[PDB]
């Protein structure tokens, strides 16, 4: 078995831990949702090869930027995440997360992940966004971003509904090999 | 007087002093645990230390105990080690909203103190710690615990691939059924983030 490392990053609240949780437990967390997820080696098989992929959850908030580097050494692939719920978090792909990850994980493959895919066609969302003259990230904006920051590829998922979750980790395993 | 590792250089220096000559089986037991610890620890807590329920968990837990029970699997000196926990470590009636805007719920915090401060407990699962305060989860969880670990305590130090699926964590793993006393439960303010956090001082016994 090939052992690989995967570190997940993105703005606070953009759904990293819930992505990791749903990915293993196969159930969205409602009441006891941790800030950072416990160690978990996901066994994934892509194209005839079994990979044991260690997943590292990180804290997205600025307060933890000093501690995040401790998670970056010998990383095989980054899940860089923003919420489709929040263009603010996407703008932070190029502004905060790519510079960080490039400096610390130079040339490490990057998979751009749009979380909360379910919130794209949500009235409440669309409406609270419209208050700031914003709207939900469109797919081609994630793709555009993915190409602009040199990502391996681009994916959208919803932990809440488990839509695309499996796919994200299959892709990460592909960019880890 | 307990050794405290201020940084990477110190953790490493201390780290090399530890037994590491486990047998192959002993390394595999230890590394398997790091892969996912929910399976071990949640089983032990649910079933209170009895292993009769699950043949596989039985052999897997029995194996690790042996690795951790080796005469040479001991920490030479007295050391301070750390871990973070979520609020429900103090019971299902608590979640992480117990801290809001870096403010610890005084009311909830107090009933937690009344219930646990000064308490001697026995833990059924294994006990995962870091020798480096900044490592592991101590700064990313609502409750930080500092364990004062006495000389002679059985443990495994893990910080390389042969021993852990997560190297870089500076881990000291304590055997299961370790008794410890909660000496103090309190609130301290982070020097930097300026938020509140529940700090626990405990002594291995
Ligand atoms: N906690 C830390 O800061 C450190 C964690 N680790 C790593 O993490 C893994 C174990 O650490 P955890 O994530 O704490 O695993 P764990 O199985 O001890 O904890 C899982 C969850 O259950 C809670 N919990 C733990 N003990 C409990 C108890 N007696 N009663 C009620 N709830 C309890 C924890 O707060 C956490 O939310 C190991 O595989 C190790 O590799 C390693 C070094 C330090
Ligand atoms: N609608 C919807 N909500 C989600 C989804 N995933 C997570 N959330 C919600 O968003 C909030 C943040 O999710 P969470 O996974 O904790 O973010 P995080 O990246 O771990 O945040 P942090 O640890 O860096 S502060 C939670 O309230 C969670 O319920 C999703 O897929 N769809
Ligand atoms: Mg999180």
């Amino acid at each position: 078995a090939i052992r690989k490392k995967l570190v997940i990053v993105g703005d606070g609240a953009c759904g990293k831990t819930c992505l990791l949780i749903v990915n293993s437990k196969d159930q969205f967390p409602e009441v006891y949702v941790p800030t950072v997820f416990e160690n978990y080696v996901a066994d994934i098989e892509v194209d005839g090869k079994q990979v044991e992929l260690a997943l590292w959850d990180t804290a997205g908030q600025e307060d933890y930027d000093r501690l995040r580097p401790l998670s970056y050494p010998d990383t095989d692939v980054i899940l860089m995440c923003f919420s489709i719920d929040s263009p603010d978090s996407l703008e932070n792909i190029p502004e905060k997360w790519t510079p960080e990850v490039k400096h610390f994980c130079p040339n490490v493959p990057i998979i751009l992940v749009g979380n909360k895919k379910d919130l794209r066609n949500d009235e409440h969302t669309r409406r609270e966004l419209a208050k700031m003259k914003q709207e939900p990230v469109k797919p081609e904006e994630g793709r555009d971003m993915a190409n602009r920051i040199g990502a391996f590829g681009y994916m959208e998922c919803s932990a809440k509904t488990k839509d695309g979750v499996r796919e994200v980790f299959e892709m990460a395993t592909r960019a880890a090999l | 007087k307990y050794k405290l590792c201020t940084n990477k250089e110190e953790a490493d220096a201390w780290g090399k002093k530890q037994f590491n000559k486990w047998s192959k089986e002993e390394k595999s037991a230890i590394r398997d645990y790091t892969k996912n610890a929910r399976p071990y620890n949640e089983f032990l807590r649910m079933h209170a230390g009895k292993l009769d329920s699950d043949p596989t968990m039985k052999k897997k837990i029995e194996s690790l105990d042996k690795a951790l029970n080796r005469k040479e699997a001991k920490v030479n000196d007295n050391i301070k080690v750390y871990r973070g926990d979520d609020a429900w470590i103090f019971g299902k009636e608590y979640d992480n909203s117990i801290i809001k805007n870096g403010k610890v719920d005084r009311e909830k915090f107090k009933e937690i103190q009344k219930k646990f401060q000064g308490k001697t407990t026995t833990e059924f699962g294994y006990i995962s710690t870091s020798i480096l305060i900044d490592a592991g989860y101590a700064k990313t969880r609502p409750v930080m615990t500092e364990f004062k670990v006495g000389s002679g305590t059985h443990g495994a130090y893990m910080n390389s691939d042969d021993l852990t699926a997560y190297p870089g964590q500076y881990e000291l793993l304590l055997p299961r059924n370790t008794v410890y006393k909660i000496e103090k439960i309190y609130i301290a303010i982070d020097n930097n983030t300026q938020k509140e956090q529940i700090k626990v001082e405990a002594t291995i016994k």
